[PDB]
């Protein structure tokens, strides 16, 4: 702490901090008492933030450590202030993994159909017979890449520079950005395109009669 | 053009402690309402609490919006918009981001990012009509 | 101009069979 | 009026005999002070302190637990109200 | 070759929507984007296409009025003609006919083209005839680029590349920082993606 | 006699539930006379009867396939065990099951019968028109030799509902399935969902369901079903009573709805030695629970006027049952810790509530995430 | 002046009455629990607008909600509430009811955003909005521009001039003054739609088109709510109107006025060819470039939801009909819907740029004149855009 | 004249005994809806569409089990939405169907089983 509180992550208040005991209920004015039952509030539930999901994913990957299992609002505000540092650090680790593994082993993440060995040693040992240099092997590997895999890989485009973590967060984690499925089910909102409205459905008024037809029916207007 | 000043649903940025502050103002109001039912507090004190504690919270929420951007998201779209003065006054940015406050016997706790509940929307609409009338008078 | 043409000619490269 | 708000979590400390009892505009009991009052906040790290000016309503009490950004102190028409 | 390109994928989702992805690899840094943007602009703007530019219903009741025994208006058939896709290589002005003489569906397969034009999708519906009318219409076809502004003019557009994209990826040479370019082309079947890449 | 699967791997993490009986696209068995008809022809007004509904219809149950779908969507695993016709509609129902990821290895496929179609002979007796079944439908006619014993082996809860008791064949098959499941250590869940014929008289239904009820380890009954199996009129007098002079407590002055909590002594005629949990459901508004060792009530809620146009009560009871099974299979302390039981039953409450907010049952069963979200938004954190 | 709210009814005494659900609890046996009450009556009732979705170690009856009593707003227990305002559209005019996410737009502009839709020109090849409120159906039905059937029957014949029904063994001929929605083999119940009108599709109001849009400041040609459009909007007849005098095929032009339903009006300043537009990571050029300084200028965050969810609807092939104040279910409910459907559209289409978790709803986009990305993410959408209709020497 | 908005005709139990005892030219579909029941909102629309599609070639009628509950019980109805298809030939057994069966299953029954 005292040393190495510069650089690395450390508890903001120093460890061994003191704690205090205060007025219990019945020592306090009625306006400064905690109620005898915890009151319902719309705000009772921690707001789901992008910064919480990312800071949890960084904690589980060990890039960061947190005081508890859930990132505080202070920690998420600091992530909000500093996320680009961790993003560029992850992108740099991704460039370095590219340099180490070589393009076959790196980009084979997005070619599930490419079953062959992609290590630099295997690429060399394949060049030493098939005559295909590393580039022709890479063209072939990408020739096995499906369109959907290619669109996912396009996150690695040198102009996009999509976060290596955002490319690999799974659904049950990304869900925590908005806070899981909506409580009111979206199937209530979903409507098909080219659906034609059934104006006889149960959420329309009964068909309005033709005014002349209605007046005639009620014997208010006569024909002959 | 080389940059962009685009605004997104999480480019807006509700001050993080707002929930605690609202819970605070909520709990006090509940206790006072309870004590109003008990006959310890008369209707004028309850009315003045309902106005003033939510005005106090709304003001704090504004006074802590700019520091929050400048310290924790300096390049935030609505931060740059208001602090440079291009469009959106700090009050309008706060009414998107923080809290819309009062116009009225109940507060607007939410903001246009969170959406106004029906009561809040109606109170806002009444304020809008009054504002339009005031502008017309000013022009004449 | 010549370097541009040298960039785009590759798309007209046929390869032997 | 400006509101003085607790800058830290901790325990409020002050000699509440120095200040007069009053009923606030909201019916809450409070202390009304006409002196420079020093209020301690025993936080989790240090004994922070706050200065309260004369002519102000200290809303808090000798040993109350206080939370950061909580209001601790506060520094015509005549209209009918119907019950 | 060191610098090499290949047709990494091709699809034919319809006779009127082909897709092709291409790779070009061992590009140097800053070559891949100079290629990609110029190729994009060529594909989207400098490719030419062939389409019907004029129509002449041989009997016209009025310039704006409905046409008897057809299940849809003259405007709907003019729009269906606008959506016709043609495959010509030769420039210049050309003519064509439809002469359908009974009830049924008139379709692109019924267009009598000149020798230098080909229907890209025979199955494209043009008009519904409920009555045994000797419906004869003349068409005039042009090959051009972009757009251009008694017989009806058709507000047709000569743009066969329906969309294009490119992505640039590090090849991973730590010194030379070579790059891989992918190009993607969606076309009307007037051109295959490879033919559009060549002509671009 | 024994059955061996030849496999030793521990099955899979969310334990399987088997739902036995019939499958219908949506179908309300519990029907009784209601006081307020809306217009007989304008279906545009029957929303008013899904937001101020009959009390027996406040949270309708349905086919056990609804419970299977809801349980799978709440994250569990369900197998549906039953029979369908070889016709297009039996295929549609099996496709509905499969698309909802309900396991259909016990779903047989009669080729010579027409799924929902029951043959009946219309007759006249006492001058009244009557019907008698000439042929039972596929779903009523699953044989005891058509049970999938691998499902009954895997399944930790065997769920059934009393509609199977309206077929003698399905009743015999049910009791064979119960024997098999109990042999494989299963728990028997009996969602009563009394169909119309079983509301005729208390003392006939009580003996009709007697063997099923005494086989069940876990039982779900609506308030109206319990009060019908007990003295319906006694509990009517119980709740229509109002003190002549003064209330015996302050709350009795408030004239609020009577959430009467049946005592264990009143349940004692129905309690039995195998019964690990009885749940009496008063809509989603309350779940009373009873165990050999403790009893209590989970206070729930409903809202349905929040969605006046899109609300529909149907399947809310199936979603409640599915949530109960969903927690029972993954938190069996429900049988032993009262706070745990309450906290987990609040998940069933939330699932029922969400299920009330859309037209259609299968269309409306919530996911696990939506249910837990609603729990954590409705309930104070102390009581999550 | 004003306009009547959607549910308002003129009572038998010339008062304007609104429907309220009545919470009579245990004593009475009411049949219909909707009252209709004028503003004279409805002040003497505690109207709640809250929800019963709150629970505590107490009971639902004692749970407090915001209510209205006399002219005051106040907080009361459900035990005290007399009536509930259950319908979402209850207080809205027709124009305001057609705005999705209206609770996210400054109410000052609710009138303006109403007026915009009342200036929208019917378009050739009208198109249903991806995001709506569900009132486009009511508007189409009650406008009388679609040919509603007058009598049940099987369809006999359908063309541009007439529809023919036969039912109750009697024929009916219905000439069109429209395009037939029924197939010649269809069967029709009495009050169902036969043919769409001008600016309806499928029996929904269809005043505009779903245009692929970015909000970013271009080089001044979108200065203070000017708008750039692609040449494709001229190619596709997307905003081609017919004006009758003889008719003229009015295309969209520089200086034409467009608006979204949120009051985000703008004037077309520039028309750029498809390859000069900004383009998305899927290569598609955007078809308009709005300027984002308008969003806090008129305080309309709802359109960003409409943008994002419209994109989702374009990719999932889903339309959405969001009744107002969905935040009554759940806090952030609208954000949850939008982000959920963006993520579904992403993972179903494998377009990871649609839901970028780092900045959801925004994406990096490229300059079509350069190919470089703009270095900050741009908010993208497929909003529903409507084309609007179109010397004193003074003392000052 | 203004043409009535609904074709499916509500009957009492006695009017139904009359309609079943008397000779019939066409299949009789009897719907045992009840007005509080959710699926019956949908079944009523399916039956209205069937009643248009078949015109006079089918007799589609409905019986509210709020009113005729004991008759529904005697019809062996065990739930709603339920439907009887009664052949015009009085020798054939009637078909009871349960749940929201597809309108195509209704057509199948009426054309091929009645």
């Amino acid at each position: 702490d005292k040393k190495l509180g510069r650089p690395h992550p450390f508890i903001d208040p120093t460890k061994k901090k003191q704690i205090e005991t205060t007025l219990t209920s019945d020592e306090s004015w009625w306006n400064w008492r905690k109620p005898e039952k915890e009151q319902w509030s719309r705000w009772q539930r921690r707001r789901p933030d992008v910064e919480t999901v990312f800071l949890k994913a960084m904690a589980e990957t060990g890039q960061v450590k947190l005081y508890g299992k859930e990132p505080t609002l202070t920690e998420t505000s600091l992530y909000r202030a500093r996320r680009h540092l961790f993003k560029e650090e992850r992108l740099q680790a991704e460039r370095e993994r590219l340099a180490k593994e070589g393009p076959m082993a790196f980009y084979s993440e997005w070619v599930k159909a490419w079953k062959r060995d992609t290590s630099r040693e295997a690429v060399q040992k394949h060049f030493e017979e098939t005559g295909e240099d590393e580039n022709t092997q890479l063209i072939e590997m990408f020739s096995h890449q499906t369109d959907r895999e290619y669109r996912i890989m396009m996150g690695t485009d040198v102009r996009i520079k999509r976060d290596p973590l955002a490319m690999r967060m799974k659904e049950d984690q990304i869900k925590q950005i908005w806070g899981g499925d909506p409580v009111y089910p979206t199937i209530n909102y979903i409507q098909a395109p080219d659906a034609v409205m059934d104006f006889r459905g149960p959420d329309f008024h009964e068909p309005t009669p033709n005014m002349l037809s209605y007046l005639k029916e009620n014997c208010k207007v006569i024909s002959r | 053009t080389a940059t962009s000043i685009s605004l997104g649903i999480d480019d807006l940025l509700t001050i993080p402690s707002k929930g605690w502050l609202v819970q605070d103002a909520e709990q006090q109001s509940l206790i006072l309402e309870k004590h109003h039912h008990y006959g310890n507090v008369h209707a004028v004190e309850k009315l003045r609490q309902s106005i003033e504690i939510w005005y106090a919270t709304s003001e704090y929420l504004r006074q802590e919006m700019n520091p929050n951007f400048r310290m924790t998201d300096p390049f935030n779209p609505v931060h740059m918009m208001s602090f440079s003065g291009a469009r959106g006054n700090a009050s309008q940015v706060h009414q998107l981001v923080g809290m819309r406050g009062l116009m009225i016997d109940l507060p607007i706790q939410s903001n246009l990012r969170e959406g106004l509940s029906l009561t809040e929307y109606i109170i806002s609409c009444y304020g809008a009509r009054k504002g339009v009338v005031d502008t017309a008078v000013r022009t004449s | 101009s010549r370097n541009l043409i040298n960039l785009f000619i590759p798309f007209l490269h046929v390869e032997e069979e | 009026a400006e509101h003085v708000r607790a800058p830290y979590n901790g325990k409020i400390k002050f000699n509440e005999d120095l200040v007069h009892p009053t009923r606030t505009r909201h019916g809450h009991p409070a202390f009304l002070c006409y002196i420079d009052l020093s209020v301690i906040i025993e936080s989790e790290d240090i004994i922070h302190s706050v200065t309260i000016p004369p002519k102000s309503f200290l809303l808090v009490q000798n040993d109350q637990y206080v939370e950061s950004e909580q209001v601790i102190a506060e520094i015509k028409e005549r209209v009918r109200k119907y019950i | 070759r060191t610098l090499q390109w290949k047709c990494v994928e091709s699809r034919r989702d319809s006779k009127r929507l082909y897709y092709g992805r291409f790779i070009l690899s061992p590009l140097m840094k800053g070559q891949a984007d100079t290629i990609g943007i110029a190729m994009r602009r060529a594909l989207l703007g400098e490719i030419e296409g062939t389409c019907i530019t004029r129509a002449k219903s041989e009997n016209i009741p009025h310039d704006y009025s409905n046409i008897v025994g057809i299940q849809e208006s003259v405007h709907e058939i003019l729009m269906n003609l606008n959506e016709i896709v043609l495959k010509s290589n030769l420039y210049g002005t050309r003519n064509a006919l439809i002469c359908v003489q009974g009830p049924g569906y008139i379709t692109a397969r019924d267009i009598i083209l000149p020798p230098s034009v080909e229907i890209v999708d025979n199955t494209q519906h043009i008009a519904t005839l409920t009555e045994p009318i000797n419906l004869c219409i003349g068409l005039k076809i042009e090959r051009n680029r972009g757009y251009s502004l008694r017989s009806y003019p058709i507000d047709a557009v000569f743009m066969p590349v329906q969309n294009a994209n490119h992505s640039i990826h590090s090849y991973g040479n730590g010194n030379e920082k070579q790059e891989i370019l992918f190009i993607e082309i969606w076309t009307n079947g007037s051109l295959t993606p490879k033919e559009a890449l060549h002509e671009a | 006699v024994d059955y061996d699967d030849g496999i030793d791997f521990p099955y899979d993490d969310p334990p399987l539930v088997c739902c036995f009986g019939a499958v219908q696209k949506e179908f309300v068995p519990v029907v009784r006379v209601h006081d307020n008809p809306m217009h007989p022809d304008i279906y545009s007004q029957w929303k008013m009867l899904q937001w101020d509904p009959p009390e027996f219809g406040r949270a309708p149950g349905g086919p056990p396939s609804n419970v299977a779908i809801s349980h799978v969507r709440l994250g569990g695993r369900a197998a549906f065990m039953g029979k369908v016709g070889g016709d297009d509609y039996g295929e549609e129902l099996v496709l509905m099951m499969n698309k909802e990821r309900v396991q259909t290895r016990g779903v047989k496929f009669d080729e010579g019968a027409s799924t929902a179609c029951t043959r009946v002979k219309i007759k006249f007796e006492d001058g009244k028109m009557k019907a008698e079944t000439v042929k039972e439908p596929p779903e009523d006619s699953l044989l005891a030799s058509e049970l999938n014993l691998a499902v009954l082996k895997e399944a930790r809860i065997f769920h059934f509902n009393s509609e199977v008791l309206t077929s003698p064949t399905m009743e015999s098959t049910l009791f064979k399935a119960i024997q098999w499941s109990k042999k494989f250590g299963g728990l028997i869940f009996f969602d009563l969902n009394l169909p119309l014929p079983l509301w005729r008289s208390r003392n006939e239904t009580r003996k009709l369901i007697k063997k099923s009820w005494d086989e069940a380890n876990i039982i779900e009954v609506s308030q109206q079903e319990l009060e019908f199996l007990l003295d319906e009129e006694y509990y009517e007098r119980r709740r229509n009573y109002t003190p002549q002079y003064f209330a015996e407590d302050f709350e009795q002055t408030k004239n609020r709805r009577d959430y009467y909590h049946y005592t264990p002594e009143e349940i004692k005629p129905l309690w039995h030695d195998d019964l690990k949990l009885l749940v009496v459901t008063d809509g989603t508004l309350r779940l009373h629970y009873y165990t050999p060792k403790f009893d209590g009530v989970v206070v729930g809620t409903e809202d349905v006027l929040i969605t006046p146009f899109t609300c529909d009560r149907t399947g809310s009871g199936d979603a409640v049952v599915a949530g109960i099974m969903r927690k029972l299979t993954t938190c069996p302390e429900m049988f032993e810790d009262q706070d745990v039981l309450e906290r987990q039953l609040r998940f069933a409450v939330a699932a029922g509530i969400i299920s009330q907010w859309t037209i259609g049952a299968v269309r409306g069963f919530p996911t696990e995430s939506a249910t837990q979200n609603l729990k954590e938004q409705v309930y104070v954190p102390s009581m999550w | 002046i004003g306009s009547l709210s959607i549910h308002a009814r003129i009572g038998d005494w010339g008062s304007l009455e609104s429907p309220f659900y009545e919470l009579v609890e245990k004593s009475k046996k009411a049949q219909i629990r909707m009252l209709f009450l004028s503003p004279s009556q409805d002040e003497y009732y505690m109207i709640a607008a809250g929800n019963s979705l709150a629970l505590n170690r107490g009971i639902q009856e004692e749970q407090v909600v915001p209510a209205r009593y006399r002219q005051e707003f106040l907080t009361i227990a459900w035990e005290e509430v007399h009536l509930r305002s259950i319908f979402p559209f209850q207080y809205f005019s027709i124009g305001a009811s057609l705005i999705p996410f209206i609770e996210h737009n400054d109410a000052n502009r609710a009138l303006m955003s109403s007026n915009m839709q009342r200036q929208a020109v019917p378009l050739s090849r009208s198109e249903k909005c991806i995001v709506g409120t569900g009132l486009e159906r009511q508007v189409a039905l009650d406008s009388g521009v679609p040919a509603i059937a007058e009598h049940e029957g099987k369809i006999l014949y359908t063309d541009t001039e007439k529809i023919i029904l036969s039912g109750n063994e009697n024929t009916l001929s219905i000439p069109l003054i429209q395009k037939p929605q029924v197939r010649r083999g269809k069967c029709i119940k009495k009050g169902q739609i036969l043919a769409d009108g001008a600016a309806t599709v499928g029996g929904e109001l269809a005043l505009g088109k779903n245009i692929l849009v970015a909000y970013m400041p271009w080089e001044g040609y979108n200065f203070e709510d000017a708008v750039l459009i692609s040449e494709c909007l001229v190619y596709g007849d997307i905003y081609t109107s017919f004006h009758i005098r003889i008719s003229q095929k009015r295309e969209i032009k520089v200086g034409d006025k467009v608006a979204g339903r949120h009051g985000n009006k703008g004037i077309i300043s520039k028309i750029l060819p498809r390859q000069d537009m900004p383009y998305l990571q899927d290569g598609r050029p955007v078809d308009m470039v709005f300027n984002p300084l308008g969003v806090p200028s008129r305080m309309n965050v709802g359109q960003i939801f409409e943008c994002s969810l419209g994109l989702a609807g374009s990719l999932l092939d889903r339309h959405y009909r969001i009744a107002p104040f969905d935040e009554r279910y759940e806090q952030e409910a609208s954000r949850k819907l939008v982000f959920s459907e963006l993520y579904e559209a992403s993972k179903q289409t494998a377009n990871p740029w649609v839901f970028e978790p780092e900045y959801p709803g925004k994406s990096r986009i490229f300059d079509g004149r350069t190919g470089d990305p703009f270095e900050q993410p741009v908010i993208i959408g497929k909003p529903y855009i409507l084309k609007l209709i179109h010397q004193r020497v003074g003392e000052m | 004249f203004v043409r009535e908005d609904y074709l499916v005709r509500k009957l009492t139990a006695e009017e139904l005994q009359e309609l079943v005892k008397g000779e019939r030219k066409v299949p009789l579909i009897v719907d045992f809806y009840a007005t509080w029941c959710g699926p019956c909102i949908l079944m009523a629309q399916e039956l209205e569409m069937l009643a248009v599609e078949y015109e006079s070639n089918a007799m589609i009628v409905k019986v509210d089990t709020d009113d005729e509950y004991e008759f529904a019980r005697d019809m062996q109805v065990r739930g709603l939405p339920t439907l009887f298809f009664i052949s015009p030939d009085p020798s054939k057994d009637a078909i009871r169907t349960e749940g929201l069966i597809p309108l195509q299953m209704m057509r199948d029954i009426i054309d091929n089983d009645m």
